[PDB]
RNA sequence: CGACUCUUAGCGGUGGAUCACUCGGCUCGUGCGUCGAUGAAGAACGCAGCUAGCUGCGAGAAUUAAUGUGAAUUGCAGGACACAUUGAUCAUCGACACUUCGAACGCACUUGCGGCCCCGGGUUCCUCCCGGGGCUACGCCUGUCUGAGCGUCGCU
RNA sequence: AGAUCUUGGUGGUAGUAGCAAAUAUUCAAACGAGAACUUUGAAGGCCGAAGUGGAGAAGGGUUCCAUGUGAACAGCAGUUGA
RNA sequence: CUAAGGCUAAAUACCGGCACGAGACCGAUAGUCAACAAGUACCGUAAGGGAAAGUUGAAAAGAACUUUGAAGAGAGAGUUCA
RNA sequence: CGCGACCUCAGAUCAGACGUGGCGACCCGCUGAAUUUAAGCAUAUUAGUCAGCGGAGGAGAAGAAACUAACCAGGAUUCCCUCAGUAACGGCGAGUGAACAGGGAAGAGCCCAGCGCCGAAUCCCCGCCCCGCGGCGGGGCGCGGGACAUGUGGCGUACGGAA
């Protein structure tokens, strides 16, 4: 039967979490994910799906450094100096 | 019965609540509580009691 | 957004139109019918001073 | 009217940013004239309103010529608090009503070394805006 | 389907035409720009022109054009020879040179 | 040449573009030979590159790189260009003397592919419909 | 499973830690528009993503 | 009766550390009372000691820090973290002299044929 | 006479149309046009007295310092705060700090295991155990040191 | 007014089909506003050791345990409950 | 004209980013998928797919208290201009 | 029958630096379809476009003629108007399709190798001293190392140049 007593016997994983991106689609067997192909140096990043690419895009996480950047370079990244004391 | 950080062995445990405490400890045994804690059951030395150890931690 | 919004009109008529306008704005009755309450102006082609 | 390109007339806008401002300008969006008395004393008209200065309220349902001190400034609300503008609840207890510090006038201020600082500013701008346009 | 009498019209929208379309809504603000940019050059260099170096008396190439006048690019190595212009010091002083034009007349 | 990479030689499609073999590729192989160079090199800047050999199955090439945080380098002018951050990958942006003989670029009346500094410049400004605001 | 990494020990235990009801006193905020946890998850209905 | 970030500047290093150690163990008295119930005062005290011990912390920290940076001040190599950090690419650019230095041919020409100020008359 | 059914109307339900509003979009324009091994983007896990999400933050964790401002924050409680032997809050943000993955960097991971150099302790220098700190990726440039070659030579 | 149109809502059908696979329940008492279903006791039965018993792997992830509630859920109910 | 070596600003481009301004545009089935804890809930092993959901009142003044019921829920009373 | 010089290679957790990855609207280099149109369809068209790969910057690319022209001649690049739906290409079918001149926006030019001359005049690194810190420079000192005659620097580049 290849509906309900099929759906009994699937009891192993084929994905798990990826240590980048933090999605289940970490394929074990091939030791790669299928979102942003980990082991690769570069993201696995395709123009087919703008969607897929404004999901994980920059900007739709924390920006620690980023908002930093942007912040400093409103003053031309000035450093090693502060406000003058009271 | 504590509740100590995850990243700390029995050693460290150990050494933490010899200091801290000025008490001299038998063994120390360690679980990761399914909140995600980690809790330390430590023994103390035949020669100090836990119950009035707690009494001046103030856990009584 | 390529909706042609603009227009261009020829440049005599557009002087023609504004010579239409400056002669309408001499009769009293096309200032009356605008609506601008003119009863008490002591002349409408209405010219003051460089004073001002 | 408006002439500079860099302040908007957007309503949208404007709403936005009075309802979104932080405190340190919520402070000076929530600010109440003074008396006749106060404004030919100090030589200025409006003030931010303070937690322990004495006003009176000229519009709405407790208008009148009592003089009540303020006891709360609740600016997350946009509202202050007076002695006894309050009113009774269902279970007998008295809660104080907000009112907006524009629709209160201030008869005797709190007087600090700051509050004094900025009356004296706001005086000299006001008499160098007399002198220019005089 | 033609229908009547009509023009054999062959438009050149075959080519997916629509992902480049120019529009000219910026056109008032780059007339602004440029002017900007004209008066603030022109600051600059407070006395000297505004339009820039002086440029040569040029007749236009083709048969079309020869009965025609315009401005060159800059003045020929012979005029300023026969001037008696330094070739270098002409551009300090305001003189555009083209060391590639040649005088055939 | 450039074998086309389909799988058995299918490329599925019309039978223009069947083809497989005598394909040749856009770009020289001094030009691939410089890239290589680069790409391996990454720390480094392409200047240019000389023939010094070849076989039936090889060519051989030397790529002169510049190492452009050099103080040899970077303290003399007329070499200062080399390190400014347009300029790196210049093999790979087609920008060498191999590269750019293979992009059509030059004066004149055979080449009108490029006019605008690309042919894809070209393509663009003579593909672009211009929508004024008054037609 | 009883056998189980840490990693996913340490998951599990964030998700135990999120699958709980608001606190009364969120609803007295100024301006809440919040009823109830919308996101809460129970065992047998929804399955987590691992 | 809390403690400032300016009186705490002229303190020495031994005080510091035995200020901080005290507001650790207060810190972990006052977890001992959250955790057996306590007092809203001692619950509230958390937050106070907490700030506290990071602004010792920060003290310390930007004292040895400047003490570093005079250290290493007029020192050709300096350490990653005392090097300014504008940008990456602002690091790999040239410095001023370097940008600004000329070859003789190019000063030559400067100074042998100058840009003058002049005017023409209509 | 009733029930039932139909039509109409009043009232009441069910439902959320219409209208009014709008801290949202869409479009156009302007000025800037700045990421990362000094560790980015992204991810994970944590951090509040009461806090699940969102937001903010990083073991100094809903923030420290500094500067400006000048009496609040607030849902409750608590406690500051002579605002002058200096100051709540907010904003700015140039000092400091910034967990674990991640180009991710000792090796490896759906686990774990090393090596080298210092410091402290149990030891009572001698190197075993424990803790702490700093290093230990690949490619490549200049230089340095150590070398290899029945490569080319010189002297013997 | 139509597009087996899109989204949302509502009827007749209709208090209808149905709540019928694996033999089976009964008596008394307690708690409780409320008991065919909960608990205790008594009785009659079933699984019959290749089990309806006792424990694990994978998978689940707190369902485990105690206390409390009776909104919704457990296609009747519930004082019981994953 | 002088190839097979090299550099070079401006005028030009800009559906990503930072900060702004505006509109004969849309007005909660519209306008971005997203006016709201939205790339969220949820679905799929995965690649990926992907919603619904705005409005008390000027002010909570959000119905004290009495009364029937085990409660849900009612009858009074009260707040409010409603 | 060892010791040295050079050459060509190797190792190092050697001293000091640099590259990697992200974003990718605009830009550069490649690779590159088919739906579609041709009322069928194979060349053609779609289109050097979508998808795919690499590389940058605030712009990029291009760029100072091995040019256009044929005139009484213009004079780097880029962009706009026009040339022009034209010359031309095309089962000369469907369809495709520039450039020169002209008018404007902007306008800026230059450097090597080589040929030669000048006692390598040249450059990097490391120690010492002084003036400075704010992106790490200036000056001087070293019978201090190294690169370099298998060629550094100055003059000089087709508009000629040198003595
Ligand atoms: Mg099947
Ligand atoms: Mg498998
Ligand atoms: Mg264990
Ligand atoms: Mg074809
Ligand atoms: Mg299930
Ligand atoms: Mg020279
Ligand atoms: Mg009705
Ligand atoms: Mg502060
Ligand atoms: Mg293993
Ligand atoms: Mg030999
Ligand atoms: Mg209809
Ligand atoms: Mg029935
Ligand atoms: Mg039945
Ligand atoms: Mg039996
Ligand atoms: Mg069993
Ligand atoms: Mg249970
Ligand atoms: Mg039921
Ligand atoms: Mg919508
Ligand atoms: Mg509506
Ligand atoms: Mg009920
Ligand atoms: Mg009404
Ligand atoms: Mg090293
Ligand atoms: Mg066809
Ligand atoms: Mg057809
Ligand atoms: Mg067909
Ligand atoms: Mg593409
Ligand atoms: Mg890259
Ligand atoms: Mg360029
Ligand atoms: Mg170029
Ligand atoms: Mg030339
Ligand atoms: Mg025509
Ligand atoms: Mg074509
Ligand atoms: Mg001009
Ligand atoms: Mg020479
Ligand atoms: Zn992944």
């Amino acid at each position: 039967t290849k509906g309900t007593s099929s759906f009994g016997k699937r009891r192993n994983k084929t994905h798990t979490l990826c240590r980048r991106c933090g999605s289940k689609a970490y394929h074990l067997q091939k030791s790669t994910c299928g979102k942003c192909g980990y082991p690769a140096k570069r993201k696995r990043k395709y123009n087919w799906s703008a969607k897929a690419k404004r999901r994980n895009t920059t900007g739709t996480g924390r920006m620690r450094h980023l908002k930093i950047v942007y912040r400093r370079f409103r003053h031309g990244f000035r450093e090693g100096t502060t406000p003058k004391p009271k | 019965v504590f509740i100590v950080d995850v990243k700390a062995n029995k050693h460290q445990i150990k050494q933490a609540v010899k200091k801290l405490y000025d008490i001299d400890v038998a063994k120390v045994n360690t679980l990761i509580r399914p909140d995600g804690e980690k809790k330390a059951y430590v023994r103390l030395a035949p020669d100090y009691d836990a119950l009035d150890v707690a009494n001046k931690i103030g856990i009584i | 957004t390529w909706r042609r919004w603009h227009r261009r009109v020829n440049t005599t008529q557009k002087r023609y139109a504004i010579c239409s306008a400056l002669a309408a704005s001499a009769l009293p009755a096309l200032v009356m019918s605008k609506g601008h309450r003119i009863e008490e102006v002591p002349e409408l082609p209405l010219v003051v001073e460089d004073k001002v | 009217m408006k002439f500079n390109p860099f302040v908007t007339s957007d309503r949208s806008k404007n709403r936005k940013r009075h309802f979104n401002a932080p405190s340190h300008i919520r402070r000076k969006i929530m600010s109440s004239p003074l008396s006749k008395e106060l404004r030919q004393k100090y030589n200025v008209r409006s003030m931010p309103i303070r937690k322990d200065d004495e006003v009176q309220v000229v519009r709405g349902h407790y208008k009148g010529q009592q003089i009540g001190k303020v006891v709360q400034v609740y600016r997350k609300k946009y509202v202050i608090y007076i002695e006894r503008v309050q009113r009774e609840k269902a279970n007998g207890t008295t809660v104080h009503v907000g009112i907006h510090p524009s629709k209160v006038v201030i008869t005797r201020l709190k007087l600090d070394k700051d509050r004094k600082k900025i009356l004296e500013r706001k005086a000299k701008s006001r008499q160098v805006g007399k002198e220019k346009g005089k | 389907a033609p229908s009547r009498n009509g023009m054999v019209l062959k438009p050149h929208f075959h080519k997916d035409w629509q992902r480049r379309v120019a529009t000219w809504f910026n056109q008032p603000a780059r007339k602004i720009r440029r002017r900007k940019a004209r008066q603030a050059k022109a600051r600059r260099i407070a006395p000297r022109p505004a339009s820039g170096p002086i440029r040569p008396i040029v007749r236009c190439p083709t048969v079309r054009y020869h009965t025609k006048v315009r401005a060159g690019r800059g003045f020929s190595l012979e005029e300023l020879r026969v001037a008696g212009i330094h070739k270098k010091v002409a551009r300090t002083i305001g003189i555009s040179v083209d060391p590639r034009r040649r005088n055939k007349s | 040449g450039r074998k086309r990479p389909v799988p058995k030689g299918a490329t599925y499609g019309k039978p223009v573009h069947h083809g497989v073999n005598q394909l040749k590729f856009a770009r020289s192989l001094q030009s691939v030979a410089e890239e290589r160079a680069g790409r391996h090199c990454g720390a480094l800047r392409v200047l240019n590159s000389y023939w010094v050999g070849e076989d039936s199955t090889y060519k051989f090439f030397e790529v002169i790189l510049i190492d452009p945080f050099h103080k040899a380098i970077r303290r003399n002018p007329d070499t200062q260009w080399i390190t400014k951050p347009v300029h790196k990958h210049r093999e790979m942006r087609g920008l060498t003397s191999a590269g750019r003989k293979s992009r059509g670029l030059g004066k004149g009346h055979k080449f009108h592919h490029t006019i605008g500094g690309s042919r894809r410049a070209a393509w663009r400004r003579r593909n672009t419909l211009q929508l004024h605001r008054y037609r | 499973s009883s056998h189980k990494t840490f990693r996913i020990k340490r998951f599990l235990a964030k998700k135990q830690k999120q699958n709980r009801p608001i606190p009364q006193w969120i609803r007295m905020k100024t301006g809440n528009k919040i009823r109830y946890n919308s996101k809460r998850r129970h065992w047998r209905r929804t399955k987590l993503g691992l | 009766a809390k403690i400032k970030a300016r009186d705490l500047r002229g303190k020495k290093k031994e005080e510091l550390l035995k200020q901080l150690d005290d507001l650790k163990v207060e810190l972990s008295q006052l977890r001992v009372a959250k955790v057996t119930g306590g007092a809203a005062s001692k619950l509230s005290k958390i937050r106070v000691v907490r700030k506290s011990i990071a602004r010792v912390l920060t003290v310390i920290n930007q004292t040895q820090k400047e003490n570093l940076r005079k250290f290493y001040k007029g020192k050709k190599y300096k350490p990653l973290d005392l090097r300014p950090k504008k940008t990456r690419a602002m690091r790999r650019r040239l410095n001023k002299h370097e940008e600004n230095l000329k070859t003789k041919k190019q000063q030559r020409k400067e100074r042998l044929y100058p840009l003058r100020k002049y005017a023409v008359k209509a």
